[PDB]
RNA sequence: GACCCUGUUGAGCUUGACUCUAGUUUGACAUUGUGAAAAGACAUAGGAGGUGUAGAAUAGGUGGGAGCUUCGGCGCCAGUG
RNA sequence: UGAAGACAUUGUCAGGUGGGGAGUUCCUUUAGUCCCUCGAAAUUUGAGGCUAGAGGAGAAAAGUUACCACAGGGAUAACUGGCUUGUGGCGGCCAAGCGUAGCGACGUCGCUUUUUGGAUGCGGCUCUUCCUAUCAUACCGAAGCAGAAUUCGGUAAGCGUUGGAUUGUUCACCCACUAAUAGGGAACGUGAGCUGGACCGUCGUGAGACAGGUUA
């Protein structure tokens, strides 16, 4: 996999900042309106403007976290796979709305260096994966692939 | 660092300095035999005699 | 679709009014024998033309997502709330304008006040609570709003002081993606 | 194994192929030759066998080597100006004036602008947000210049998901006629709405009917446009999953779709009208069963359909012949576009009149 | 909109007031100029709707989407005065 | 600081029956004529035809075929399809 | 009796829509026969069709949300206190045992992670005393430790432990003397000394404003 990805190389602002740019348009800062989330988070895309009923939770530069390491059971094997989405967080819908990673939480991983075949003859895009760990505690995201 | 400066609690510091400082020693077992190599060629330079080029 | 109401038309019509200085300008016939109406589609009011509209009916309710330039919403408790989808009406028939530099432009776009450090042109004996449309420096609608003070005490004011209270922005086009 | 060995591999393959009567072997035959290159490639380039094949017949060696090159670079940026808003020289201007580097994409689209690195977000630019310029293809610039829609006109936009192919073609119309755009999935629907809203067009009629319902809806359209749903094989750059993800059973379906949606085209466009009777049918791939077979299909199942000339500035003709099966001779009028000649995603176009 | 509608008179109105009205619209390119110049460069023609010649309001009648395309007439009426005066105009659109 | 609940509000989601029908809209047909000038498709009778890749070569296509013969050039045969 | 004119207008059948008027109380998924039709490619598919499970009083409005703004109600009201420190987490293998499938340390393998060498967003100075988690000095053990200069470790707090550049400040890096130019506590007030708002009211609210009042 890794030699793969190596030749295959061979071949906005935050939303701190958009929170300070509306600060120094509002004179008035209503106590404790700024609810910075302390969860490690995953977003994808790099500029967007979210809707006015989460415009009020901050996601960190720090905080946020692009990419994983999986493990598949049946080939044991543990790949660092880039995150798709925050699929479900057992603990509150607001975190799974805001894609707070915390243990045992279902996102869907990239498998496409992976290469599992299927039934049909396809070849895997895109999997149910369970993170086991405490992303608060442990600088990383671990997870286990359901296969 | 950063996530130590989002961290929220003693436990949650003391799980990131753990992580940190164990994250650093994993690197280093990795880096058990460059440092086997290092250590011997350090020592053949060290007894290698002064030859001068242009003499 | 269905038409407005007569009270429904009235709160729409008094936004506007709020907004835009003439009216009968949008309600009034064109060349070819046809006018613009006013359509609602799961709570959105539609401006739209006659002709379209009539062409549009062919549609199924649940099939129809859209119809010429989105107006606003009728909310729960009945009342218009206008939207940046309705931005072009409003700098075309503007009553109160208010221009701002690319300082305040930006921020304006990420969703914030308009502030006299920003400001960059008035329109002279504007009202307290009026309806300004803010553009920006090269004369492109950027947004609408309601200003804070009137045009006196908006000079008087510190420049770190709002002058404008921000209601919708070109912005929600990059959320709406 | 070691895929730069096998890259030299290739290449030694290649110019075995182009020299095969003087440079040979004792016995080694092109079909031996051409199933190790066959192999070589699927190997390399991550592309099963059934896909990697049919692009072989496709194109000559040389060709096939430079379309996999091409198909593993990306296509750099392109952006289209709003005529209901701005002009190329203005907008240009702005651009440069924020900091981003552009030129004009040719001399074949008055409208296009080729963006090569920025300084600022191209979707966060206070002009952007005011609706004059929209992030698209080249390729899907193509298909409305096929298909020039005149002003106080009916148009059908078949499936126009992503939304820059409706607005362009309001910008031609001048925002007079009335365009039927369809799209049969609510969550692009809202980008197509979003983008639409942010242009300034107001002639629109969004749909989310399945595009094979619009005889029976509506009918009588003046001029349709069907991007028709395809394998990808064109933006192979964009979506990766196509290299190794298309099956022959999938090369079955979709042109049974695309065959359905071709005849749908043709009975919803009217023959008695007064500025334009014309079916514009374009498609994201450039496979034969996906490309001017539906062609084909057409012309032979509704005899009051005639292809008519594309008026577009570069392309290679349609193929009249291929592994057995002949085409209409007159099929030469449509054109191909390739990622290696010309630096376009590959699309195939055909334009049609309706006469009865 | 006032300045295509006062071409269009000029054309049809006698010399001596059609020299008043092309030393009129001299004046107003002179002192308003970059706001009116896209009306005579027809690469910055707007096309967000049609010109409407016969309307009933200033703003009803799309002012930018059209060309003031006189000048092939009134380069060639028969009066000295109002060709030398349209070359007037002309010199300061260039010199703008 | 934080947490739970209620009321109003915004943001979003879901529901809001069925049958005819005004309105609206698409297609076809009809009144309904006399002609003239153009275009298309049907009627024959002819004439002419095919350059994706490779294959020497511009391979409509199918059918038989190992011999064809203005008797010297061809077939078959080896390719390459 | 004149003008217009083979276009209008008009009529009929097939449909699309119907939040308006009158009356009354269809598609999608699942499994099966390989049972029929319809499309499509030729040596096979996709869509309908059959059987019976699952989805979709009634234009007045209704239900719903760990979301938002405002108003209110309730619980909690500080907090750690034989705490803290040096060795990451996740999954597999092994695994004395407990048990008779489940928990299971140390190691190992996989990810982080490799075939060529600025961060930070209350600081600073003087003196007393104490700690050692020792920078130097004293004595030791080990090192290709020839000599010299050193590195790591041990006992040791007796004795001492700067100045620059830079930055809002600090650290990092870099630069100069020096034997070295160590780190801490004085116990929720970091030993002693010095220095560098919330309640009401009016009008609003897609939004705040008041030389309006009161008050610790």
């Amino acid at each position: 996999i890794k030699n793969k990805r190596a030749e295959k190389a061979a071949r906005g602002i935050s939303e701190e900042e958009m929170f300070k740019v509306v600060k120094t348009g509002k004179k008035t800062h209503k106590k404790g309106w700024k609810r910075i989330v302390t969860k490690p988070t995953f977003v994808g895309p790099d500029f967007t403007r979210r809707p006015v009923k989460y415009e009020r939770f901050i996601r960190p530069m720090g905080l946020r976290y692009k990419k994983a390491n999986v493990t598949h059971p049946t080939l044991n094997v543990t790949v660092q796979l880039p995150i798709l989405s925050v699929k479900k967080n057992p603990s509150n819908p607001l975190y799974t709305q805001l894609g707070v990673l915390t243990k045992g939480t279902i996102i869907e991983v990239n498998v496409s260096d992976l290469g599992i075949v299927t039934a049909s003859g396809k070849i895997a895009w895109g999997r149910y994966a369970q993170i086991t760990n405490n992303p608060e505690n442990d600088g990383c995201v671990n997870a286990v692939l359901l296969v | 660092v950063r996530l130590l400066k989002y961290a929220q609690s003693l436990y949650q510091c003391k799980q990131l300095k753990r992580a940190a400082l164990g994250r650093m020693a994993t690197l280093i077992k990795r880096l058990k035999d460059p440092l086997i190599y290092l250590d011997q060629v350090r020592q053949h330079l060290a007894r290698l005699p002064d030859i001068n080029p242009t003499t | 679709m269905r038409p407005l109401t007569d009270q429904e038309m009235k709160i729409v019509l008094d936004k506007l009014a709020n907004y835009m200085t003439d009216l009968k300008s949008l309600i009034a016939p064109l060349e070819d024998g046809d006018r613009y109406v006013f359509r609602m589609q799961k709570d959105r009011v539609y401006y739209v033309k006659l002709s379209i509209a009539n062409i549009a009916t062919c549609v199924a309710r649940d099939k129809l997502l859209s119809l010429g330039t989105c107006l606003g919403k009728m909310t729960k408790s009945g009342k218009f709330r206008l939207h940046i989808t309705a931005l072009p009406i409003l700098a075309q028939n503007a009553r109160y304008k208010i221009w701002v530099k690319d300082n305040g432009a930006q921020p304006f776009l990420y969703g914030s006040n308009i502030v006299k450090a920003h400001v960059g042109r008035w329109t002279e004996d504007c009202p307290e609570h009026s309806g300004c449309v803010v553009y920006n420096m090269a004369d492109i609608p950027l947004g609408f709003g309601v200003t804070a003070r009137s045009t006196a005490e908006a000079r008087r004011l510190d420049p770190t002081g709002i002058v404008c209270f921000r209601q919708a922005d070109c912005g929600e086009y990059l959320r709406d993606e | 194994p070691d895929l730069q060995m096998l890259r030299t591999r290739i290449t030694d393959t290649i110019r075995v192929l182009e020299d095969f009567q003087n440079l040979a072997e004792e016995g080694r035959s092109r079909a031996e030759y051409t199933n190790q290159l066959l192999k070589d490639i699927c190997a390399y380039y991550g592309y099963n066998e059934y896909l990697a094949e049919k692009l072989l017949n496709l194109f000559p060696p040389r060709e096939a080597f430079a379309f996999f090159e091409a198909n593993e670079t990306p296509r750099p940026v392109v952006i289209r100006t709003n005529t209901l808003r701005t002009h190329r020289r203005d907008l240009a201007q702005a651009l440069i004036n924020r900091g981003v580097t552009l030129e004009p994409v040719g001399k074949w689209s008055k409208v296009g602008l080729q963006v090569f690195d920025s300084k600022v977000p191209l979707g966060a630019t206070p002009e952007y947000l005011a609706g004059h310029y929209i992030l698209q293809a080249a390729s899907s610039f193509l298909p409305v210049m096929a298909l020039c829609p005149q002003e106080n006109e009916r148009c059908l936009d078949m499936a126009a998901a992503p939304g820059g192919k409706t607005t362009h073609m309001a910008a031609l119309m001048k925002n007079t006629g009335v365009i039927f755009a369809n799209d049969p999935s609510k969550s692009r629907a809202k980008g197509l709405i979003g983008n639409i809203h942010r242009l300034g067009v107001r002639n629109t009629i969004v749909c989310n009917y399945d595009a094979r319902e619009f005889p029976r809806v509506i009918g009588g359209f003046d001029r349709v446009l069907l991007d028709a749903p395809c394998s990808g094989t064109g933006v192979i750059c964009k979506d990766p999953s196509v290299k190794t993800n298309r099956d022959a059973k999938d090369f079955m379906q979709l042109p049974h779709t695309q065959k359905q949606l071709l005849l749908a085209a043709i009975d919803s466009c009217n023959h008695a009208s007064k500025t334009g009777g014309y079916i514009v049918y374009s498609t994201c791939s450039v496979c034969v069963e996906e490309n001017e077979e539906v062609v084909n299909y057409a012309l032979s199942r509704r005899p009051n359909v005639k292809l008519v000339e594309t008026g577009l500035p570069f392309g290679k003709e349609g193929f009249t012949s291929y592994m057995g099966k002949t085409f209409h001779p007159s099929l030469k009028l449509t054109r191909r576009f390739y990622p290696h000649l010309y630096n376009v995603d590959g699309f195939f176009v055909a334009k049609f009149k309706k006469i009865g | 909109a006032f300045c295509k509608q006062l071409m269009t008179l000029a054309l049809q109105v006698p010399e001596k007031s059609s020299q008043a009205i092309l030393g009129l619209l001299q004046d107003v390119v002179h002192t308003h100029g970059r706001k009116v110049a896209a009306l005579w460069n027809t690469e910055e023609r707007k096309g967000d709707g049609t010109y409407k010649p016969l309307s009933e309001t200033v703003e009803g009648s799309n002012p930018f989407t059209t060309t003031i395309w006189e000048g092939e007439l009134l380069r060639k009426h028969y009066c000295p005065k109002v060709r030398e005066g349209l070359k007037a105009m002309e010199k300061e659109l260039r010199s703008i």
